[PDB]
């Protein structure tokens, strides 16, 4: 039940501003984090898998980093089509847990 | 004929080479961003590991398991509860990453643009034509030798890479079993202490504790 | 062009069973090396992982409610189904099915086809 | 109890050539020589001039066969075997 | 009186490339391993077949040694030939260095594989004496040494003592 | 051009000793890495292995008749001899000598000369 | 005394027919089987050393295979000069034993 706690829940930023977002895990999880972006009323799609990679086809402006209990995703430039919700999934153990929720505006 | 639906940058007298590979054996005289012409018809690059066919419970030294589908390297355990198998994600992912690194490095073709220097339809003067033909044969002899050498190097390095990853995995499971288990010949470990499927999943990841079972396992080894 | 289309009733009586089948329209479901997962979200809340199953037989159901949900892999009709018994109001949510790969292959060294390495999600089927 | 380690094996296999041995069996292989071509010319987004019955040298001198391509403009120029650059008997130096 | 691979190499070994020297109460005798020597010879002959074969491309005369060719195309030909032989000389030096290094590493890897094999046979009956040897604790004769030469050595028969 | 020519009496009295010497006409017999073997066959029967000797001294006479045959390697006159005592009628057969290599080398990496890797057999000397 | 049993003893075949011939060993002989061919009234010569590959100076139509207790030699095309007798020798142990005899006609 590694507790995935995301902070802060609500973000508001202008177009072209860097969004620094944090995903927090309790245990010493090792190299196992998938980042999910869903549009409202739309199926989620993965961005950063392994915490340092990008599904082929995902734009290179999405960039993730972090290791251990600290995990960060960076967005270089915001877009009008980037109005969405960003999630982090852990897959190290036999259990998978999501975060509470982080929304950009 | 010409159509505008498809896109390629390499052209010859019979059509268009459209796909990116290191080398080609369609035509020696090709125009544009083209793969290098080689004399060899077939050149197979090892994208997988060395294959030894399968012929109580086996190990890496004896054969390879055909029933393993979750990955390239797996953990087969025989226990009192039953027999079950899994796969190691770390060694398989590292092997796949290194093979895809090899593939990205080679698959990319050149950006140098080459022109026509010989008119196939009407012949060039015979002196400069012979000079051009000699230069093209020397260049394709260099590129064919480089292609054969590169294929041999990457095949040998892939096989040695898979063997090294297996050796690293085997040493890791040896480093987890400090004095609780001992080496049974064919690539297996003979577990002396009674430990369940929770023990097998604990030895699958790097969370196995040696001190919890050390006394009874050491008593089993000395007796 | 693998599409993970979902089928379900959409109207659930309380304290009864619910069958949610995600049909795989593509190459195969018996390929191996994939987590076949069920993911649900109530609107206004977050996603909640339910269960994952593989072709080899490994199945860890959510610690949230192991008894209520059962996942099974059905090769003959190319689908994997999630069954939740004693459905209450809180069980009603929008459901998703996903093919989560074991490894990350951009060029198909393990999966083989260079499109199997992608993560494909279903369109979604809301259940009440 | 007993824990065993092992790798995967595929029945049919593929023969490859290594540095020290020929015919080594591997589980999969890819080809580094393109032997397949698209029989027709691919040109999308690049201008194309097809000189049927016309030559490149005829575009300067202008036979009846080259009236359309007197002021042509392209990023890809195609010559044909049927193209002639002369109408009176003749040729070009160099 | 007996030393190992780590310390030096034996000049008295003539039956093969890798050998088994054993000191026993009956006496001192030596042999050779056919599997490791045969594998090393097969891989070296594979290297030799691969390299020794020359080309099938036919090259013509492009320059008359007796009568000089025009200077401009002659200088072009000379520059091209010097560039080609520079490429081939670099490739020759690189190939010789690669195959020499790979042969040395190949022999070292075959010795390591043999040494690990004899270690895997001696489960808990023998222990590692520094210089590449094994110090046998149990009393076992020349039949034991020939049984450890092939892969038929039984650990359970001598394990207790 | 190594030739394994054989010499012998050809007429053996019963219950007596027989000396069969296979002279090596070539480079050397002290090269090492070879089994110097004696092979015999009665007509209408099969070949029967007798003994093998090496330069290092490894000698294994046939389990069939360890006492009767004594194979010795003689470096000075470049030959190896087989001696069978108490010769009976069944001991009378056509005899062969062979140089069986330890390893298979097509190109002479271990033997050195690329002709030593071959297996050379003698012409044969019938003994009664 | 690994028993070498060959079967069948007598073979008759036409010119150009494939001859499948079997050499049987009792123990788990590992990768050791020299094949010997002998014309009648003539010194034997080796064809297949190490049970899967040819000797230099021997025609490529001779091909041997098999592993473990089962051992096979294949002849692709018979010849008028191939009227001979084919044996198999084992050399894994300290002892060497021949087979009973297999004759082609
Ligand atoms: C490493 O593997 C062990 C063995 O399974 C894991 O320990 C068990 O994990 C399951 C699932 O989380 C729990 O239900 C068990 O109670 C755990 N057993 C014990 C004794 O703790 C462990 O969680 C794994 N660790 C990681 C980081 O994956
Ligand atoms: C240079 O080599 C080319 C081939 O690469 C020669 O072209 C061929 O010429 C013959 C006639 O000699 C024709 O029948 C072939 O159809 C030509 N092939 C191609 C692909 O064009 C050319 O003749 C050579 N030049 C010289 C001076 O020998
Ligand atoms: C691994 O093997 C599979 C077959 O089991 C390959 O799949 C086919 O490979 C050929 C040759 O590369 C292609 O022409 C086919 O289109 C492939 N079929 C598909 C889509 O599976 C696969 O390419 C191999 N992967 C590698 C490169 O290791
Ligand atoms: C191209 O190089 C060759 C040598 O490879 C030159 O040939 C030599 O020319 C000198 C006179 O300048 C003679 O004395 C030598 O005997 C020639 N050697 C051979 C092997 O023929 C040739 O002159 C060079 N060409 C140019 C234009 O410099
Ligand atoms: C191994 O060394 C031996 C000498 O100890 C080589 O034998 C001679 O080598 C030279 C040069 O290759 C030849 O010209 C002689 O004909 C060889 N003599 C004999 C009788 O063998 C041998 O070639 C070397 N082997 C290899 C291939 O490295
Ligand atoms: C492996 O080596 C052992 C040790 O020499 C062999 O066992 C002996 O073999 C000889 C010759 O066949 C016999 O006379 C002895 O009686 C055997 N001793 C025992 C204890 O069995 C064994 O045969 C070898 N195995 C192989 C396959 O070569």
């Amino acid at each position: 039940d590694i507790q995935m706690t995301q902070s802060p829940s609500s973000l508001s930023a202008s177009v072209g501003d860097r969004v620094t977002i944090t995903c927090r895990a309790s245990q010493g999880i090792t190299n196992d984090l998938r980042w999910y972006q869903q549009k409202p009323g739309k199926a989620p799609q993965c961005l950063i898998s392994s915490a340092s990679r990008l599904q082929s086809g995902v734009s290179s402006r999405f960039s993730g980093s972090g290791s251990g209990t600290e995990f960060t995703l960076t967005i270089s430039s915001l877009q009008p089509e980037d109005f969405a919700t960003y999630y982090c999934l852990q897959h190290n153990s036999y259990q998978w847990t999501f975060g509470q929720g982080t929304k950009v505006e | 004929q010409v159509d505008a639906d498809c896109e390629g940058d390499c052209y010859y007298s019979g059509g268009t080479i459209i796909s990116n590979l290191p080398f080609q054996n369609i035509d020696s005289r090709a125009v544009g961003k083209c793969p290098r012409y080689v004399k060899q018809r077939s050149l197979l690059l090892a994208t997988g590991m060395k294959n030894v066919p399968e012929i109580a419970i086996a190990g890496f030294i004896e054969n390879g398991w055909e029933g393993l589908i979750d990955g390239w390297y797996g953990f087969r355990h025989q226990n009192a509860q039953g027999e079950g198998t899994a796969a190691d994600y770390k060694s398989t992912q590292s092997a796949i990453d290194q093979i895809t690194g090899k593939l990205n490095r080679l698959i990319e073709k050149t950006n140098q643009q080459f022109e026509l220097i010989d008119n196939e339809f009407t012949e060039v003067e015979k002196q400069i034509g012979n000079v051009i033909n000699w230069t093209r044969d020397s260049i394709t002899e260099v590129w064919s030798y480089n292609a054969e050498l590169l294929v041999a190097m990457e095949n040998q390095h892939t096989i040695d890479l898979a063997d090294s990853e297996m050796d690293k995995l085997y040493e890791r499971v040896k480093r987890q079993l400090r004095e609780n288990a001992e080496e049974d010949g064919t690539g297996c470990f003979e577990i002396f202490h009674k430990c369940d499927d929770d023990c097998m999943a604990s030895i699958r990841n790097n969370t196995y504790d040696h001190s919890k079972y050390r006394e009874e396992a050491m008593q089993n080894r000395i007796q | 062009q693998v599409q993970l289309l979902e089928s379900g009733p959409g109207l659930v009586k309380p304290s009864q069973t619910l069958s949610l089948t995600c049909t795989v329209s593509g190459g195969s479901v018996s390929r191996g090396g994939y987590y076949w997962t069920w993911i649900r979200q109530h609107p206004g809340k977050g996603l909640e992982w339910i269960a994952y199953v593989t072709y080899s037989g490994d199945t860890s159901y959510n610690p949230s409610l192991r008894g209520r949900v059962t996942i099974s892999l059905e090769t003959s009709m190319n689908q994997f189904s999630l069954k939740v018994t004693s459905v209450t109001v809180a069980d009603t949510a929008l459901y998703f099915c996903a093919r989560v790969p074991f490894y990350y292959d951009t060029r198909g060294v393990f999966y083989g086809n260079a499109e199997g390495g992608f993560e494909i999600w279903g369109q979604g089927t809301m259940a009440t | 109890d007993k824990i065993c380690l092992g790798h995967h094996a595929v029945s049919n296999g593929t023969k490859v050539n290594t540095l020290t041995e020929r015919g080594v069996e591997v589980v999969n292989a890819t080809e580094t020589v393109e032997r397949t071509n698209i029989p027709r010319i691919c040109s999308k987004g690049k201008r194309t001039v097809d000189l049927g019955q016309c030559g490149l040298l005829g575009t300067i001198t202008g036979p009846p066969q080259c009236d359309q391509f007197l002021e042509f403009s392209a990023d890809l120029i195609i010559e044909r075997r049927e193209g002639s650059d002369v109408c009176y008997p003749g040729k070009f130096v160099n």
